[PDB]
């Protein structure tokens, strides 16, 4: 319950050109500008264990939270070389703010995940179903 | 009058019957307590009903469980019968890495947190090695250095390494005796509006970890389960009210 | 974390006469052209085993994918010749190119399936209800 | 202070107590270390509750259990206790067939990756038979020939194979001593922002593989769970504080 | 995955007045012939038994498929009379060809069900929802 | 280094130690490999801990678990410890039906598959029976007539049965002694691509199946469990490293 | 697999009024005539039991089948008198003949129930959600 | 290949060894034949491995498990260790009630499916009572009979009962030896496009049901397990290849 | 099966202005009276105890009934003052006549909740999701 | 079944723009006010413990109330400075008010949850999934 500290930083307005779009199926053919495109995937929950307390019934609640890459530049149904070559260090940069930057944290470890994040393709242009872990 | 309790735990090693300083164990997810009584039945038979009359207790135990999350040095010594080694930072100058050394061969180095690693050649002319040729694996986090590739004209085998480590906290298995430590539980319930609740347990003999998963699968937290006996305490009162296993203070 | 390095010449536009029908239900009367008509299907997780790892709660995720055939040439209604037995070379093919094909692949199977894929017919044109893995 | 590790295991072999090379044992799944205490317990009987006072230990064992999902030759012969055999590729010129083969029959051959297989007649005229009479099972991976057909002038039974066979690597069945390896879990834990950890075993026994299931069913890889006691290593010193069975080594 | 190959000749046009319907609710009011009238119920998946096999993590996949009875002969509101009386011929035609028939099957059981197919009528017409076995 | 293995096995029995004729033994859900092993442990007692120090085996066994779908007369023969009896297809012309008979009696014949069956009256002038007033349940594949009627002037009681009957293949009950097959399993490995492997047993000796349902519910094909055990061969060299219990073998 | 022979006689078109209503929410304001009203609620299945045999991998199916009862005579917001004392001669018949009257059944056990099963009001002139078990 | 079994299970009861007459078992919801085995083994110990090198079986024995769903009095002789007792409809002309009967009291009668119920008053003048003054619950097919008033002028107590009752089939508990039943099990396998299997079980010897839920909750048929043993046939011969247990016959 | 001889007096057109409303989301601003406005939650269901008999394989049925509360006179957005403290006896009344007042029962229980019913408010005018039992 | 007696200084008519809103997804982009903005998850139920008693077949019913944040003062699209830290204070007087001030409960715990109730953010202005329990 203190993240918006560190997420106020998190979020920098990736996009120049896309504006009050509400970001967080995508239309891959008119999105003005490569922005962020994060999602949403589900929970995880759990007691009985070291996450589970004493009073109010709590425990450290697991999160689920995702990413969608649109670029579509150099791959425009040409071949993937540009889509996620380039989106490496891009890839790198958001898993390490959005994720893994985290304020002084006691019971929130906000768990970040660099690799065995595997991504499929379809839709012809480009498709990326992130799988990361949040924790919080 | 419900329960629904979380708060901290604090620790005091007894040692030859001195008390120590109490310290935070940090993170706690579970802690219960159990009785056990053995009981001596005696049976009367004027009725025919051959059944029990009467019962008197012979044994009393308590044991506690605790789960705790925290994997600090200061918990592992208490857990693992370790006691806590600190190195303190410095620097090797003349360490002689293994002979007959080729491409694709890991040499590992005695500390961790490799940092400005420098390889002499081995030589009347002294010529340290170009940092192309090798690489760090894992930041120089575990010691361990890749051969790259070697010169055309092969250099003396024997290297001379030098470098500089950081300062480290090591926990032995099984290198100190039995702990004896007090506790003390300090929780709000929550059920009454977080009312103060306090447990005293004057001594308890743990009980080593059982199991410690190093590559854990799925989004639980490792936990470190330690179970313990509450042994009897000569030392308070016999007729004081506050008895010799433990006490409980709710404010009211 | 790799797979697009191949993806990339794994599509390969299939259709010469479908532009931009964004393929990955089926009309099997209007059709340009006889494309891929991948589907997907589900997914597949597990933990406890060599699947899960230490930090991060990340496994070696079961991953589903299927496709879909639309060729109707030598079967509109006549009879199953041409529809599956002129597919078998064409089966294999995407079959071995979509999966069966992985970059250097360390905890990324790719699991491919050469045979026991049955697939059913219906709605008396054409269906093929694929079965395959993917693992990754 | 939360642990969720990932990270590699390295494995050297240990032979009449001299080191042996560290070699990485590939893909491990989880790793569980489990500790075991025998305690003897000594009661009072002064106030009446006939409970316990006191505890000493008398034993102290370690177990570690992984789960490895590599099937390769030199995990094999760390689990199988066998020794890793190496047959270079060559070939064969005067294999002798079985007799009495008619249409239909199956040879099994002595060697695997068969390839340009040729099947000499048995004659004072050699006559290679045409291909087009048997066939390759499997690409000649299992060293299987099927027979298609014979010529209607039945040429002599007996046969003469001659062909190719690749290298390849063997290991046996309890052919090679109860291995003793040294262990180092070199991890990463992801809670503190990937900190670095270690732990040292010196001395581990290890445990045949418990099951090995050939033809798996579902989504899940092939699995490899190996047993250990932690031995107790004489040649470290007795007083330091590294002990005798393993170490933790954290930085910070 | 070679049922094609005699699914040719399971599929024989069955309706003479019905064109193009797709066939695989029902209307009971305007159907121009007592076309097949097939439909698809769900799926049987098990593992850990000799279905299970090695590589490929496949296994004998159970598989369902029923079909729905459209005669309106003779029993129009009427009685239940020539409306299965009729079709126990048709039934056991329709049982035998478009399962019990398949090709040469190794891994493929092709399930079929003569009888223990329980049927129950609605809607003031005729229903009859069959319960067949397929297993691939 | 990853396995998911997909493949088949070949079975050659082992008489009186001469190597039988291999054959396949069908389609197989399941195979499994397990080694156990006997461990004498040594404890020093200098130390205070009265810790393991020391361990060696003395036992070493290896069981094997295969589960097949095929009800085949060879597999029965295998697992039911059987032997094949092949009776050839023939006719009956005499046989003697039960006296006593009336409508509604069934009667079983000593052949399957019955086919023109034939049921002269006993009389002076033989005189064949209608059909019209007996039926073949399922369609004699049993050997079962039922009698649909009788003529009002009562026939003659005792009945001579003749027919054809079709060849058949039966499997006896514990008929057969212990085999002992040698193994071979020919796998391809998925996670690699397809890549072959080949694992050999030497001797194993099986037990009998364990269950068998002969109706069954649901929609799972029949399986059929058999449990071995790997003996030791003495005939292979003691010091080669293809050992005697078995070897796998993997093309790299 | 036989029901049809006794369910000709098991329907007689209990309407006077309503014609072609396809009947199998309720109106309970324009209903022309009380209509037997058959309602479907669900099924049931259970193997590893009696029920279960050897081929085809059938079982003796459990079924369910619920009836709604119209009536709104006497009982037209003013009491419950009539709606249900009428019904009672009239739901004894429905479940006698709709269930019950079966023909010859070997594993067709037909099960019927002529009490137990109770019914609760509601929407402020009738309701009936009636439980019978069918068995096939 | 491949078994899914349904069929019917015929059985010929063997009494004194003379073969009984075959009977169907009526519906039967599952089978399944499990065999039993013990095995003497022999370890060498020139290896140093102290391994098994050789087993031989001493013991044989085989158990079948059949769920039978059928209620019928002759199935229920089978497998209550019963014999059917069959009574013939009959009249009862002066039956006597008991005495000091009053409103709401029950009368239960000897017999069931009672009809035509008639009771006599006990006076000089016979006065047969009103029907409207008793009724009969569970129309008088268990034999109770309600009161539901007396005359002001209360009649003669004692009570003479005439009426007609039908009928009926019983079964004793344990009142048959131990039956003895040889099993033919006809099935159809499915998966072969419904290919004919015989099963032949010459001596089985069977255990009383287990259970028998008399109210049944749930949407389950009640069902009826028995097993029993397949005993050694003395009377077939030795040598034969069907064995002395039970054989298979397959068609093809 | 037996209830609507006592149901006939359990329902008592309790509003006064609502007519034709066929009570069983709420307005809360335009309802012309505060009637019983009765809903339904679920079912309860249950075997192998001593609620499942013998034939018919029925058991005693546990059954869900709850009410929603309307009365927004002293409660427009002011106070919860005269909403739920004159139901109170309204509460009462409703509780033991809708539940709890049965005919001659052997095995409906008609179970009645008179405390521990608790409702929570939302929409900011009333809300009250009662939770009562009807077991037949 | 009495926490009216407190809800009704609970609510205190947060917003002063805001009317008739009948506020228990978000606009973020057009409310007159930063009203309490309540929500609904799920609810917690079990038996076999201290919950459950004898009669009524009641227990401590577990419940779930949550609450969303809608400020966007000082936070509209510039940083998470002021969305939060001028809520601290609002949030404890939100979750001491609406939740923890319980009327004389005796089996009405009514758990409050101060801290442990992790907050994450989406669509660009503001989210807040909160998570708090009721018990009651």
């Amino acid at each position: 319950f203190l993240e918006p500290l560190l997420i106020e930083r998190i979020r920098s307005e990736v996009p120049g050109l896309a504006i009050v779009s509400g970001v967080p199926t995508l239309s891959e053919q008119d999105q003005p500008a490569p922005s962020a495109y994060v999602v949403y995937l589900g929970d995880e929950t759990g007691t009985g264990a070291d996450h589970q307390g004493g009073q109010r019934a709590i425990q450290t609640v697991g999160q689920q939270w995702a990413v969608v890459l649109v670029v579509h530049y150099a791959d425009s149904s040409n071949s993937g070389e540009g889509a996620r070559r380039e989106a490496g260090p891009l890839l790198g940069r958001l898993v390490k703010a959005l994720t893994g930057w985290a304020p002084a944290i006691d019971v929130a470890p906000l768990a970040r995940s660099a690799r065995q994040s595997p991504a499929t393709y379809a839709s012809g242009y480009l498709y990326f179903p992130l799988v990361f872990t949040a924790r919080f | 009058t419900y329960f629904y309790g979380q708060g901290e735990i604090d620790a005091a090693p007894i040692v030859n019957g001195v008390l120590g300083k109490w310290r935070w164990i940090q993170d706690v997810s579970a802690m219960s307590i159990q009785l056990a009584v053995e009981k001596v039945e005696h049976k009367e038979s004027y009725s025919g009903q051959k059944a029990l009359v009467r019962s008197f207790p012979i044994g009393k135990t308590a044991t506690v469980n605790i789960t705790l999350h925290s994997i600090g040095p200061d918990n592992l010594a208490l857990t693992l019968y370790g006691k806590v080694v600190a190195k303190a930072a410095g620097s090797v100058t003349g360490e002689v890495l293994p002979a007959d050394l080729v491409a694709g061969d890991v040499i590992r180095l005695a500390n961790f947190g490799v940092s400005e690693l420098v390889i002499t050649d081995s030589a009347s002319s002294p010529a340290p090695l170009d940092p192309q040729y090798y690489a760090l694996r894992a930041d120089g986090a575990y010691g361990e250095v890749q051969l790259l590739g070697l010169p055309t004209p092969a250099p003396t085998q024997p290297f001379k390494a030098a470098y500089e480590y950081a300062a480290t906290k090591q926990v032995g298995m099984f290198t100190a005796p039995q702990p004896t430590v007090a506790l003390r539980y300090k929780g709000i319930n929550l059920a009454e509006g977080g009312a103060p609740v306090i447990v005293e347990l004057y001594k308890v003999a743990t009980d080593p970890l059982q199991e410690l998963a190093l590559i854990s699968d799925g989004n639980t937290v490792a936990g470190m389960q330690i179970s313990g006996g509450i042994l009897l305490d000569t030392s308070k009162p016999d007729t004081g009210d506050l008895g010799r296993f433990g006490r409980i203070i709710q404010l009211g």
